[PDB]
């Protein structure tokens, strides 16, 4: 496991060693290479794991999300090359070593053997992200959208620490290859409810739940691309990763603790949805979907069963993937129009056809249409749920419907109709937009090819 | 052995090869239409046989050529039913699609 | 479409056609720069039914605003070109 | 509930068709009817019969639907009919190949629909089933034969009513045989089809006289109801729309209150609840 | 006489039928011309701004701004808790979660007696 | 917003406004793809009342006839193997109560 | 593909021989077509088995005894 | 049907109901009682395996029908002679079913007289 | 084909019937299927031998892993760890293994269905009762279990059904 | 000459690769390519085993 | 469309706009020519009865009445031409219009073929902007104070100089580019 | 390759109204004191070709003759061949 954590520590020295107009291309040559290397985790065993040492292991959970992890940064290198042009090269290299410790924090957190070393990179990961929205913003409100940011999750893990010393202190260990195999059963006691709770709450305050959901949007609206990029695509995927760690010394409470995140999840992704609807702003609208997606996700996780937990993966990796090809498409009319409102730009197919086709296609991704893995996960989920209780069918068929109309109104109020006349400004699009996009969208239609590398341990 | 199997999913199998050349050069001229066209009556007199097959016989048969994965013990692959239904619509519909493709030549020309 | 690039001398011998179709109004009397309430003493009724028929004849119905303010016929041809882009 | 369900669509979507005015519009509805009259064959457990019949129904609606489209194109984009009159004689060949179309389409025997629409008029008659969902399917035959009837007088007969400047033509190889292969199709693949399959139903070998016929009487009282309500339109009598017309011309109001009512009403709550 | 035309929320009186354009005074038509006056100012700024050769860029809109504004972020501050708005609250964001609860509660619970019962016939039933 | 004078020379002609007018609070509700509030020539009750009516009456008859349905003069159909017991099912180390049709 | 034909002003187009012998002849073509087979399958539309009457069969094969024995 | 007028118009008790019918013994009519008999066997009319709702009492010619359909496949209406004679014994099994309608109505029609007269000598 | 065995696949003999024209008239199936070989199966075929012989002349082998038993967890002690692992592999094995039993039962069912044809519903018993009892011996082993599925709870869930059989044989005896 | 090499390539090649592929592999694995039994009818007579079908019941014939 | 509005409607404006609207929608429903032209000059007949009618009051409470009986009786699908905001082609060829300045985005390569209409471009992008610097002061020196009252544009009076504000009205897309 | 003919307008006086129903129009609007002010503009309507209608019945029965004829003659070839 250090022959990837090894080159990503390299990367720091490389950066601030580079040349004044080099930095860019060997960031992101070897941030290329990097998930190259990275790409051999995804051979598998159906025994246990790849137990590298006493401090490191992988899974078949772990590797999809850590090969998602290495791929983002060149496509968050690209992203960030256009509007960062006018910028010290001292602030560009902070701004690149942010993103490479990001990196870092989370390879080393996906990992974690042990589950305090995972609490804190999982808590050392706020920092980078948390200077990146506030210092590289645009907006004034990026100050209250990191505060949001910080404090949500900050007082969500506070009670997790103390549950989890609590729980080396009485089991004796918190390795998890221990913690699965010495497992005992949870009575029914207060002491065990608020147990749970705090085990619970630290990683479902970061999916986002439905009605702590409120940093999402801001944190969203005010963050630059490259933060959009990975908040929605891994950030949000660390509380599902601590909640399948987690889950397995929680039972048998979680067959009737999970009631009330349930029907606040299963409610809860048809609202947002329907926020998705009535929205001025493209990354509001995204912002949303992407809770309702996360909220679907939260109902596979406390449904347990094995189905569930293949749809959950496959859905955390294919959202990653479609939401932060989104963002990017919205951060390129941005740098167009400058204005961040649905209703400005219109009528863009006619002027842009690629840029059009590739809305087409992310907006046929986010509608789960087959046999692309988001509609792997979502079937698989709904099955499972449909098997949990047979009415649950009725709110998801509901949300599937809901999902499809806003994606399509997103893709036709942006790009089809006429024209704005007063926008004159639209120039033709980069090669490095286009290829940011098939960069996006290729990986998705591959991994549709071979579905069990992001199933899960489960398949 | 048995060109059935080999008919019925080879009228399948060319009936996408204009989608794989939309990226070549006949795509940017104004032979693509006849091009699409030619391909579709191809296909039509092809799947003709199978039919012919099977009014002789009654000709019926399952083809399960790829296997794209396995949950436990669900097994999904890729699987082609070649029954009455399919290869008597398959005709109607391609003969069908023929005509109307002929005539949108004409109607869609500005 | 092959809908052949009509031009201003066939819009104008159209409209003169129709007008003269038109019992009310003198073939002799009416020319290009004939108006309707002076030149040929005919009723805003009169005017509002040749736009009517107009319209009929052209295939595309002119907006109320436009067509009160369209008196004369060369001011009709003229309208009749801007709207269909005809070069001459 | 396949059997009801059948009923109702075809019988709506008819009555729908009757009061149609553009000819785009009408040919919908008419696939709108045989959809649910398959449906309904569906209901009475005659899975093979519907097959055949969407099989016929390929043929002669692909054919009506290019008859149309060449008649639009030759009258410069226009598809309403009451700006379109006599092409029966301006148009030869759409004019037969339409009628052939809609000959086929009403159950003429010996063409491509009469081996599918007839063994379903025979079978949903002959079948312990709802009786109103009989009654429902012959007055669908009924207003099928009085649509095609409406579609060929207010498109073929009358006196021509567009705009002087003529640019009727169908002299274009092309089109032709397009029509034309269909046309033969509607012709024969329907007996050559029936003829080539083999058995796969009891067939119903003994009818009473009446109900035999009862497909064709009721596509003969269709055609004369029809002829003579269109007969009288060249009366010098105006008089206001009914109510039951009006009905029929809105599509039953299910268009305006069902994407009126509960949209507004979602979206709304999308923006003040949500 | 003949029969009257109701309008409704969802279909509005049409402009002919309005008795209120029909009564006129001099104050509706000095109201109607200064209607017109402010259109047509905002109309040549509008087409002044549009129409210059130098511009390269977007006009800036504050209608638009305004209308994203107070969509978005003017909600709160002028948010006062009143007893419709704490009802409606309470009742829409707890109500739907309570029922749904009880529905799903009944239909396991039922579930879960004909499984201990053992009368629910799970033959052929696998994956789960 | 589909209401609106289609003949105006707005500065927006998809969406039908003008630049520096003040917008509805609603503009996303009506922008010609959604809901719209045009008058209809038949009032809003009347067609609410007359579809109602026909539906109702569309379900109350078919549920009549579900009462009274409609068939033929004839018995049921006979089969030959005890209502072919053997080919439907099966369960051959059973031997079923036989039944013989009646010859006519 | 096809010929030139210039517009007309109010007079009627002209037609192709062509067009007008092709339509004639399909038309026969369908006449022809459904009268052959009305005169060679003409029970697939008036029938071929006759609807018996039942009140016309007597008694003795339907096992009615005269009122009395049971 | 005239038959359904009958019976919700006139009484309801008057006419058989077919879900139930028959009603009565088999034997009631006549001790005759001939059995009706059947040509194709199990197996090989599980050979040819028609379908289950056509493997009926005129099995043996749809059988010689598909094995014409089958032989002379190119002159698709050569053996028509079969099919005639398959419709034929469709037809008489049907007259055979309007036969029994028939029956049970009439032997219901006497049972109910019987009914009245034995009600009528009673109350004399 | 050698490539499987023929027992664990167990197929009808499927006799077919010989031509028996009946009129002169030639069929075009019989020209169309020898022009199909004509044009297709043997270049098919000469292709094919020679990808044979090719890989004829460079021949090496593969060969199927075999597994020693272990103990399991019903000789396991309540901490030792070592043991534990070894049967909890092993429990996993076991259970693809009896995965994949189920799926070769599932093929053959619908294989039986496909090839019977309109007759499925007599002349595939047999399937559908071999189907039925593996289904239910799969469901009683690995059923409810849950996503954190492990020997422990396979261990516990049989118990218990032994529990209730015990009981049930106690109550029925002693009735 | 256009409807030759139309015909050579769009038409020989794909049916000769889909031929190859069905024959030599997807037919190498059990299952995967499974054929409705052929009907039987009395009388006739099976290539594989030679035995004939005995002639059935010689139903009454009339009309 | 081209013509700048009013501040309100006349009652003769109004009128005439009705015998238009209710024309209009008996020839939909009288389909025949000869029936339409009938009822047509019927329709004229009882249209002008009350052409000579003097005072204000009778006049207002007219054509009110006859609005509300057009409402009754508007025949719900009336017949409209395909390029009205109604037809069956309101709107088809807005996706082939295309602005003129996305012309200026074209590479040096695409620039190479068309060198005289490239030229000609030119020719009317110097002159645009000559007259536009014209036109902002012959535009202020003619508005009355306070902001126009109405939104109609003033004509070129000058010898060179051309009509304020022509630059996106003259160079419109095409009705048909494509 | 497109209609570039100079296509020329027929005469205006060619139209006359009597002939077409028109005429009954304008007889019934005398009747009442009426004239119709474009009566002579849609004549060409009833004047050429147009002049001439088909009812719904022989719109049907469109090719009869022919393909009755045709018939004719192949039942007396089948009947003077089968007699044989
Ligand atoms: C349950 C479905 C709940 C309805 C979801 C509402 C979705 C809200 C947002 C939708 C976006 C709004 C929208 O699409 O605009 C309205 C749009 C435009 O109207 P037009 O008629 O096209 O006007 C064109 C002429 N100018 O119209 C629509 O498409 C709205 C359609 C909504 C349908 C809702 C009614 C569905 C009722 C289903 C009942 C039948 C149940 C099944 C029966 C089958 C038997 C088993
Ligand atoms: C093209 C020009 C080259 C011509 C020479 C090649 C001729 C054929 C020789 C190919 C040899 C056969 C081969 O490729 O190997 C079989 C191999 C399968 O490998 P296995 O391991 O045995 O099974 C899968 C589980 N691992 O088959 C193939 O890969 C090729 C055939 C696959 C079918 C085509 C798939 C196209 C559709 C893409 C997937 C679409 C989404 C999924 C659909 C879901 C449906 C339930
Ligand atoms: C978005 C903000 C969410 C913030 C987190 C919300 C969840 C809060 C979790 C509860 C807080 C305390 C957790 C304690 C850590 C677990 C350790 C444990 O469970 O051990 C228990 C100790 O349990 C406790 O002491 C917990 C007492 C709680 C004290 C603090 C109360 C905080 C507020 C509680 C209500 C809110 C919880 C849910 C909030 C939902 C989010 C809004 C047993 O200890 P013993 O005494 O040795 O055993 C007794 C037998 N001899
Ligand atoms: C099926 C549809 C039914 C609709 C029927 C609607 C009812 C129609 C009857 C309406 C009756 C009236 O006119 S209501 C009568 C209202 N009062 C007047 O008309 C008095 C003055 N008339 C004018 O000024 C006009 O414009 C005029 C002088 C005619 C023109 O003038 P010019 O041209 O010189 O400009």
């Amino acid at each position: 496991m250090l022959k990837i954590i090894i080159p990503t520590t390299m990367l720091l020295p490389m950066t601030w060693m580079s040349k004044h107009n080099m930095i860019w291309i060997n960031a992101t040559v070897h941030s290329l290479l990097i998930s190259l290397i990275s790409l051999s985790l995804l051979n598998q065993l159906g025994e246990n794991s790849l137990n590298f040492s006493l401090t490191f292991f992988s899974d078949s959970l772990s590797a999809p999300l850590l090969v998602l992890t290495t791929w983002l940064l060149p496509l968050m290198l690209m992203a960030s090359q256009s509007h960062l042009s006018k910028e010290t090269t001292t602030r560009k290299k902070l701004y690149i070593t942010m993103l490479i410790l990001l990196q870092l924090f989370l390879i080393m957190t996906f990992t974690a053997t042990e589950l305090i070393l995972f609490y804190i990179l999982f808590e050392a990961t706020l920092v980078p992200t948390l200077i990146i929205i506030t210092r590289w913003g645009n907006q004034t409100e990026r100050l209250n959208a990191g505060l949001y940011f910080l404090f949500y999750t900050l007082a969500g893990s506070l009670p997790l620490l103390v549950a989890l010393v609590y729980i080396q202190n009485t089991t004796g260990s918190l390795n998890f290859l221990i913690i699965h195999y010495w497992s005992h059963p949870l009575s029914n006691s207060w002491s065990n409810i608020f147990m749970w709770l705090a085990c619970i709450m630290a990683f479902m305050v970061k999916m986002p739940l439905y009605g702590l959901h409120l940093w999402l949007p801001k944190a969203h609206v005010e963050a630059p691309i490259a933060g959009s990029m990975v908040l929605a695509a891994v950030l949000l995927k660390l509380g599902g990763y601590g909640m399948m760690r987690i889950t397995t010394i929680l039972n048998p409470l979680t067959n009737y603790m999970a009631y009330p995140f349930l029907m606040l999840s299963m409610w809860g992704m048809i609202m947002t949805s329907s926020i998705c609807l009535r929205q001025t702003d493209l990354k509001s609208l995204i912002a949303y979907s992407s809770v309702s997606h996360m909220a679907l996700v939260i109902v596979a996780i406390m449904i347990q069963t094995p189905w569930s937990f293949m749809g959950a993966t496959a859905l955390m990796i294919a959202h990653g993937l479609t939401s932060s090809m989104l963002f990017c498409l919205a951060n390129t009319n941005y740098e167009r129009v400058h204005s961040r409102t649905m209703i400005l730009a219109r009528g863009l197919q006619t002027l842009l056809p690629l840029m059009a086709t590739w809305w087409l296609v992310a907006s046929l991704t986010n509608l789960a249409l087959p046999p692309s893995i988001n509609l792997i996960g979502e079937l698989f989920i709904i099955t499972a749920s449909f098997s949990w209780s047979n009415i649950t069918i009725i709110l998801m068929g509901m949300n599937m419907m809901i999902t499809a109309l806003y994606s399509l109104y997103m893709l036709i109020t942006t790009q089809r109709g006429k024209y704005t006349h007063h926008i004159n400004n639209i120039k033709p699009s980069f090669t490095r937009e286009n290829a940011l996009m098939a960069l996006h969208i290729l990986p998705l239609l591959l991994l549709t090819l071979n579905p069990k590398m992001i199933l899960g341990p489960l398949y | 052995m048995n060109p059935f199997a080999s008919l019925t999913l080879t009228t399948l199998t060319i009936l996408t090869i204009p989608i794989m050349m939309s990226n070549s050069n006949i795509y940017k001229t104004n032979l693509y239409p006849n091009y699409v066209k030619t391909t579709v009556s191809y296909a039509f007199t092809l799947s003709l046989v199978p039919l012919l097959m099977f009014m002789h016989t009654g000709q019926e048969m399952i083809i399960s050529n790829w296997h794209w994965m396995t949950l436990q013990t669900v097994e999904l692959s890729l699987s082609f039913k070649m029954d009455y239904f399919s290869v008597m619509f398959i005709p109607v519909a391609l003969f069908v699609t023929w005509s109307i493709m002929e005539f949108s030549m004409w109607y869609m020309h500005s | 479409s092959d809908a052949p690039p009509l031009t201003l001398e066939a819009i104008k011998d159209r409209v003169l056609y129709v007008l003269k179709l038109y019992d009310k109004i003198d073939p002799e009397k009416l020319s290009v720069n004939s108006h309707f309430m002076k030149d040929l003493g005919l009723d805003s009724l009169d005017q509002v039914e040749i736009i009517m028929a107009m319209e009929d004849e052209f295939g595309f119905e002119i907006p109320d605003i436009d067509a009160e303010k369209l008196m004369c016929p060369q001011e009709i041809v003229d309208y009749i070109a801007d709207k269909k882009d005809v070069y001459e | 509930m396949t059997l009801c369900l059948g009923a109702i669509t075809t019988l709506f979507t008819a009555l729908c068709a009757i009061t149609q005015n553009d000819i785009k519009k009408i040919v919908a509805f008419s696939t709108s009817s045989q959809l649910g009259l398959m449906m309904v064959t569906i209901g009475i457990n005659q899975p093979h019969l519907a097959f055949l019949h969407i099989c016929m129904h390929a043929f002669f609606k692909a054919m009506l639907f290019m008859c149309s489209g060449s008649i639009i194109h030759s009258l410069n984009d226009e598809q309403d009919i009451r700006k379109m009159g006599g092409l029966y004689k301006a148009m030869p060949f759409t004019t037969t190949a339409l009628i052939i179309g809609s000959l086929a389409l009403t159950g003429m025997p010996y063409l491509t629909g009469f081996y599918s629409k007839d063994l379903i008029i025979e079978a949903v008659n002959m079948s312990y089933t709802n009786a109103w969902a009989l009654l429902m399917t012959l007055i669908a035959t009924s207003l099928t034969a009085a649509y095609s009837t409406r579609i060929i007088f207010f498109a073929f007969l009358g006196k021509p009513r567009f705009p002087p400047l003529v640019l009727i033509n169908e002299n274009n190889p092309l089109l032709i045989n397009s029509i034309k292969r269909l046309l033969i199709g509607s012709i024969f693949a329907g007996f050559i089809i029936s003829n080539n399959i083999p058995p796969m139903t009891v067939p119903n070998t003994t009818m009473p006289l009446y109900m035999k016929m009862t497909a064709l009487i009721v596509t003969i009282m269709g055609f004369m109801l029809a002829l003579e309500l269109n007969n009288t339109t060249y009366y010098l009598k105006f008089k206001y729309p009914s109510q039951t017309y009006k009905f029929s011309n809105m599509l039953g109001y299910y268009p305006s209150i069902m994407h009126r009512l509960p949209t507004y009403h979602n979206l709304s709550m999308s923006q003040k609840s949500a | 006489s003949f029969p009257k035309y109701k309008p409704s929320r969802l279909a509005t009186l049409p402009a002919t039928l309005d008795p209120a354009e029909y009564d006129i005074s001099p104050e509706t038509r000095k109201a109607q011309a200064e209607r017109l006056a402010i259109r047509s100012r905002l109309k040549r700024e509008y087409l002044l701004q549009y129409n210059d050769p130098n511009r390269l860029g977007v006009i800036e809109d504050p209608a638009l701004i305004r209308w994203t504004y107070a969509r978005s972020a003017n909600i709160y501050p002028n948010f006062r808790p009143t007893p419709k708005t704490s009802l409606l609250g309470a009742l829409f964001g707890i109500g739907p979660l309570f029922f749904w609860y009880y529905v799903f509660k009944t239909d396991r619970d039922k579930k879960e007696k004909l499984i201990q019962e053992g009368k629910l016939d799970q033959t052929f039933n696998i994956s789960y | 917003q589909q209401e609106r004078d289609p003949w105006y020379d707005w500065d927006h002609p998809d969406l039908r406004l003008n630049w520096g007018e003040p917008i509805h609070w609603d503009l996303d509700m009506y922008i010609r793809n959604r809901v719209d509030t045009s008058p209809t020539p038949v009032s809003w009750n009347t067609m609410c009342k007359h579809l109602f009516g026909f539906v109702a009456f569309m379900l109350f008859m078919f549920w009549v006839g579900e009462i009274y349905p409609s068939y033929q003069p004839v018995g049921p159909k006979q089969y030959p193997y005890n209502d072919l017991y053997l080919e439907r099912g099966g369960d051959p180390t059973k031997e079923p109560e036989p039944v013989v049709h009646y010859e006519i | 593909g096809g010929v030139h034909i210039e517009p007309r002003y109010r007079q009627f187009p002209q037609l192709t021989r062509s067009q007008l012998i092709q339509a004639e002849f399909f038309s026969a073509t369908m006449w022809f077509w459904i009268l052959w087979r009305f005169w060679h399958d003409s029970d697939a539309v008036l029938g071929h088995f006759p609807y018996p009457d039942p009140s016309q069969w007597t008694d003795e094969e339907l096992g009615i005894l005269p009122d009395d024995e049971d | 049907g005239a038959h359904l007028a009958r019976r919700y118009l006139g009484d309801a008790s008057k006419e058989p109901d077919p879900l139930r019918m028959p009603t009565f013994p088999p034997d009631y009519g006549f001790p005759e009682r001939k059995e009706r008999e059947m040509v194709a066997t199990q197996q090989e009319m599980n050979d040819a395996q028609l379908m289950l709702q056509q493997r009926d009492y005129c099995a043996h010619y749809l059988i010689q029908l598909l094995k014409c359909k089958r032989d002379s496949f190119p002159n698709f209406l050569a053996c028509k002679h079969e099919q005639h004679d398959w419709d034929y014994c469709e037809h008489l099994d049907y007259v055979k079913r309007m036969k029994e309608f028939e029956r049970e109505r009439r032997l219901l029609q006497r049972k109910k007289r019987r009914e009245q007269r034995e009600a009528e000598m009673a109350r004399g | 084909p050698d490539s499987w065995d023929k027992d664990v696949y167990p197929e009808p003999p499927r006799r077919t019937p010989a031509p028996a024209p009946q009129t002169s008239l030639p069929n075009p199936v019989t020209y169309l299927t020898k022009i199909f070989d004509l044009l297709v199966d043997r270049p098919v075929t000469l292709a094919r031998e020679f990808i044979e012989q090719q890989h004829a002349k460079n021949r090496y082998y593969y060969y199927h892993r075999e597994f020693r038993r272990v103990p399991d967890i019903t000789e396991c002690e309540e901490k030792d760890i070592l043991c534990m692992f070894e049967a909890e592999m092993q429990w996993r094995r076991d259970y693809k293994v009896d995965q994949e039993i189920v799926n070769i039962i599932q093929e053959r069912l619908k294989a039986c269905q496909q090839r019977e044809g309109e007759s499925y519903r007599q002349n595939c018993a047999k399937e559908l009762e071999q189907f039925t009892q593996v289904s239910k011996a799969f469901q009683d082993r690995y059923s409810d279990l849950g996503a954190h599925y492990s020997a422990r709870k396979c261990l516990a869930k049989q118990k218990q059904r032994m529990l209730a059989e015990r009981k049930a044989a106690k109550e029925a005896a002693a009735a | 000459y256009r409807h030759s090499i139309f015909a050579v390539t769009h038409v020989l090649i794909p049916v000769w690769i889909i031929h190859y592929y069905l024959k030599y592999h997807v037919t190498a694995k059990p299952y995967t390519v499974v054929e409705r039994k052929p009907r039987i009818f009395p009388g006739d007579t099976i290539l594989e085993t030679g035995e004939v079908i005995p002639l059935m019941k010689e139903f009454p014939d009339q009309h | 469309a081209f013509s700048a509005p009013a501040a309100y409607l006349t009652h003769q404006q109004k009128v005439l706009r009705l015998y238009k609207r209710a024309l209009r929608h008996l020839e939909s429903w009288c389909v025949h020519r000869d029936k339409y032209r009938y009822f047509a000059c019927l329709m004229r007949a009882r249209f002008d009865e009350h052409k000579n009618e003097k005072d204000m009051v009778k006049a207002t409470q007219l054509l009110r009445q006859a609005e509300e009986e057009f409402w009754y009786g508007q025949h719900p699908q009336p017949y409209i031409f395909p390029e009205s905001p109604g037809g069956t082609s309101y709107e088809r060829y807005e996706c082939y219009k295309v602005p003129e300045w996305c012309l200026d985005d074209w590479h040096p390569s695409e620039k190479a073929m068309y060198p005289d209409y490239f030229a000609k471009r030119e020719q009317w992008k110097r002159l645009r902007r000559e007259s536009w610097e014209r036109e902002v002061k012959q535009l202020q020196e003619e508005t009355p104070p306070g902001g126009p009252r109405t939104e109609a544009l003033p004509p070129a009076r000058k010898e060179g100089d051309l009509p304020p504000l022509w630059w996106h009205i003259v160079t419109r897309p095409r009705e048909r580019p494509m | 390759e497109h209609g570039h003919s100079k296509m020329e307008l027929p005469d205006y006086k060619q139209w006359k109204i009597e002939g077409t129903p028109l005429e009954t129009v304008q007889e019934k609007l005398a009747a009442r004191g009426l004239r119709d002010p474009w009566g002579r503009n849609e004549a060409w309507r009833y004047s050429g070709g147009f002049a001439n209608n088909v009812s719904f019945v022989g719109a049907l029965l469109k090719g009869f003759k022919w393909g009755f004829a045709a018939f004719v003659v192949a039942v007396g070839a089948e009947y003077y061949l089968e007699s044989q």
